């Protein structure tokens, strides 16, 4: 199957701050990605798919970008609600396989 | 409004099975492929697989073939997964996860199942 | 007339103009795939590849169907209209087979131009299996997105698969469009299967119906029945080493495990069908994507309705596909019961006799104490031996209509092949 490579494991900055976090495919997948994040205790919530698209709901600040084996998460303006785990997964086709993730914090 | 109502934990003596279980609530159940997600402790998503609630055929993942069987029940609109033989290492939790109907993204999660083998 | 005539007569007479018609026929075909080849190495944006290949698709119905190809069309966008309007649903399998069932009927009502439909129904048999396949796939999660507009119909439109090309699943196609390197291996693969569709095509022209009087001592109502037969099943095997051939040259038909890009693409078997171990070997090697679309999308779908039920609906399938008519539904239906009687009764003898008699060559992991020696190998032959006299009998009907010249051709015979059958399940029900 695709494995998928996110960076870095771990991640800290301030509320207001711009955060980035990549996710490199090893095959390519055409731009079928999906951004999840899941907060300290609760279950993952879809925040971008076909990695540039937005849900309904998410805010604006959150900008999905890349394509092929490359792919990338920014974070502008990072508030308290923003702080959690983030996981890359391809759509691309079974079996759908995640990234490791990355733990944003405060410091 | 969808809500994926999935039951409580259980502790499991090793090599026994275990039978979690998802009620849907909000939509038509056999509208939308019902994906079983497990993450261990602190670490990544591993997508077990999922099942079509229309054709009751299933799609597993090739790491957890044999581990895992998936069934439907439609007049309660409810998707299980059993777990056969598990070992320490499949104390997890286990998510039900709705696919988003066109992509195969995970909308709408469950609140997870958490299984813990020991003595 | 005489031998030596005929060999005469053989080189300047047949082999010449035949290999003449299919260079003429399939040149500009294969100009236009090695087009795109070449164009989907530069690295173009994906949407670019997709359009030229709906255009280089365009091109090549145009030229092998003046005219008429817009119909293909029409099947084209009325897929992806039922695609759009069911992309949200677990249906999507089941709405586009419907509307492919509804739009093949609805062609089989002769009231549109029949002429050339006939000479369409390939493309739109492999137009219509994309579109089905794509459409499960979706349904049962192999297929992540539901494609773009220029995704979908640069899928239907693949010019390596269009005309004569066999069905290849979306991501074969979307890996096709990614490209690869042009290594020494797929210049191989291409130019084997070119000339393999060349010599198929001259065997099946002028050295197939006349294989008896002239290139065997032997000539008669069998000896024709079988040079019927050979004759069909090697013009089959030249159109699936073209198709290959044409959709290796595109691109797709290669499949790589951990770094290891290997370029096998297999159409069809003539060596399991022209020695064959059993009938089910032999419906299986006839068309290798043909058979696993069939048994994948249709046989696991209608495996509720039972075994032999599902089997049914496979070969009525089949026959839906490649055009309603008699002495092809009769063909088709004596197949269904000809496997079926011998697969069963094959499985029963070898959970009788503990020996490895089973419809395919059963591996190491055997639970049978009898796997080589005489007697095996002896049972093997007779039953390759009632194979080929059940092709002979089945492909007599492909000399050189309707329900009259089944019935004359196959009375001719004297229901041989269907009396074997049925004697072979009284003998399977007697021991079982
Ligand atoms: C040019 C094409 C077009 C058409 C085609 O050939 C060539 O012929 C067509 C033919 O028509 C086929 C159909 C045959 C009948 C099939 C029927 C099936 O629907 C049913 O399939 C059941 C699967 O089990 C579902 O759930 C049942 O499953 C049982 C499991 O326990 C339950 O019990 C039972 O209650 C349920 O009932 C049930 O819920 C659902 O109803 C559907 O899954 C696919 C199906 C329709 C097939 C689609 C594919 C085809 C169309 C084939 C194929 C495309
Ligand atoms: C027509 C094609 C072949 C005919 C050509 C050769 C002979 C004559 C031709 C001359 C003129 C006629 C040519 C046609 C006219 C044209 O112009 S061109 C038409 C091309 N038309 C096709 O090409 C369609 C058929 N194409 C298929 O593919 C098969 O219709 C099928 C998918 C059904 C078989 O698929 P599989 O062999 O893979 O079976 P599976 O393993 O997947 O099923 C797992 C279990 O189901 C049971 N089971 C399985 N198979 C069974 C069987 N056959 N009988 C009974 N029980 C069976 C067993 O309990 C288990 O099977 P096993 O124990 O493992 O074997
Ligand atoms: C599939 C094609 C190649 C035929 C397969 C068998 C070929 C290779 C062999 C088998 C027996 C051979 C034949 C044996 C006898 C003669 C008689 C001679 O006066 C003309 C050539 C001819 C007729 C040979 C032609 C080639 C032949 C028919
Ligand atoms: C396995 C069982 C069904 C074997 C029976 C084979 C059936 C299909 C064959 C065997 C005898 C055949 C009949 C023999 C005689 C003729 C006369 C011919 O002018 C019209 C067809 C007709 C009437 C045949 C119809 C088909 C027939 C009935
Ligand atoms: C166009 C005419 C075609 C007719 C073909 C019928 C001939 C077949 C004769 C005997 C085959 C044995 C029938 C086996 C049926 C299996 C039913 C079962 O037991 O499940
Ligand atoms: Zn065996």
């Amino acid at each position: 199957d695709i494995h998928m490579t996110q960076s870095p494991a771990s991640l800290s900055a301030f509320v207001g701050e711009t955060v980035t976090i990549t996710c490199r495919t090893s095959e390519n997948i055409f731009s079928y990605l999906a951004w999840y994040q899941q907060k300290q205790g609760k279950s993952p919530q879809l925040l971008v798919y076909n990695a540039k698209t937005l849900t309904s709901g998410v805010p604006s600040r959150f900008s999905g970008s890349g394509s092929g084996t490359q792919f990338s998460l920014k974070i502008n303006s990072l508030q308290p609600e923003d702080f959690g785990s983030y996981y890359c997964q391809h759509h691309y086709g079974s079996p759908y396989t995640f990234g490791g993730g990355t733990k944003l914090e405060i410091k | 409004e969808i809500q994926l109502q999935q039951s409580g934990a259980e502790l499991v003596k090793p090599g026994a099975s275990v039978k979690m279980s998802c009620k849907v609530s909000g939509y038509s159940f056999t509208g939308y492929n019902m994906n079983w997600v497990k993450q261990s402790h602190g670490k990544s998503l591993e997508w077990i697989g999922n099942i079509n609630p229309y054709y009751v055929s299933t799609n597993y993942n090739q790491k957890f073939t044999g581990k895992a069987t998936f069934t439907v029940d439609r007049s309660s609109s409810t998707a299980y997964m059993q777990l056969d033989s598990l070992t320490s290492e499949d104390s997890a939790v286990y998510y039900c996860a709705r696919s988003y109907g066109s992509s195969h993204t995970f909308a709408y999660w469950g609140q997870g199942t958490l299984v813990t083998v020991s003595s | 007339f005489s031998r030596q005539e005929f060999f005469q007569q053989l080189l300047q007479g047949c082999l010449l103009p035949t290999a003449q018609q299919g260079l003429d026929q399939i040149w500009l075909l294969l100009a236009i795939c090695l087009a795109c080849r070449l164009l989907w190495r530069l690295g173009l944006p994906s949407y670019l590849k997709h359009a030229s290949t709906v255009a280089g698709g365009f091109f090549s119905l145009y030229h092998f169907f003046q005219l008429h190809m817009v119909w293909v069309v029409l099947l084209s966008l009325l897929c992806y209209l039922v695609l759009f309007l069911c992309r949200h649903s677990s249906h999507r399998g089941v709405f586009l087979s419907v509307t492919i069932l509804i739009y093949l009927l609805m062609g089989e009502m002769h009231m549109v131009d029949t002429v050339t439909w006939h000479k369409m129904r390939g493309a739109q048999m492999i137009v219509a299996m994309k579109a089905v396949s794509l459409g499960f796939d979706l349904d049962r999660g192999e297929v992540g997105t539901v494609p773009s507009p220029v995704e979908f119909m640069g899928y239907l439109y693949f010019v390596g698969t269009i005309v004569f090309g066999p069905w290849i699943s979306f991501h074969s196609y979307l890996q096709a469009v990614q490209g690869r390197p042009l290594s020494c291996r797929w210049l191989q693969k291409v130019a084997r299967s070119l000339a393999l569709a060349l010599l198929c095509l001259v065997l099946s022209t002028c050295v197939g119906p006349y294989l008896f009087p002239y290139f065997i001592p032997l000539n008669a109502r069998w000896l024709r029945a079988y040079e019927s037969a050979v004759s069909f099943h090697f013009s089959n095997y030249f159109v699936g080493f073209l198709s290959e051939a044409t959709a290796t040259l595109a691109g797709a038909g290669f499949t790589e495990e951990k770094d290891h890009l290997e370029w096998d693409l297999t159409v069809s078997k003539p060596l399991n069908v022209e020695l064959p171990r059993s009938m089910v070997e032999v419906v299986t090697s006839w068309n290798l994507p043909m058979s696993y679309w069939l048994n994948n999308y249709v046989f696991k779908n209608a495996l509720r309705l039972g075994t032999f039920s599902a089997v049914l609906v496979t070969y009525a399938a089949s026959a839906l596909l490649h055009g309603f008519s008699f002495h092809l539904a009769a063909v088709l239906l004596s197949l269904a019961f000809i496997t079926y009687v011998e697969h069963v009764l094959r499985k029963r003898l070898a959970r009788i006799l503990s020996a490895c008699v089973l419809s395919k060559r059963c591996p190491p992991d055997c639970s049978h104490q009898h796997r080589l020696g005489l007697g095996v190998r002896a049972l093997n032959l007779l039953f390759g031996a009632l194979a080929i006299f059940h092709l002979a009998y089945l492909g007599s009907l492909f000399d050189v209509y309707g329900m009259a010249y089944t019935v004359h051709k196959w009375s001719e015979l004297s229901w041989a092949s269907h009396w074997v059958t049925f004697g072979c399940w009284i003998f399977y029900r007697l021991i079982g």
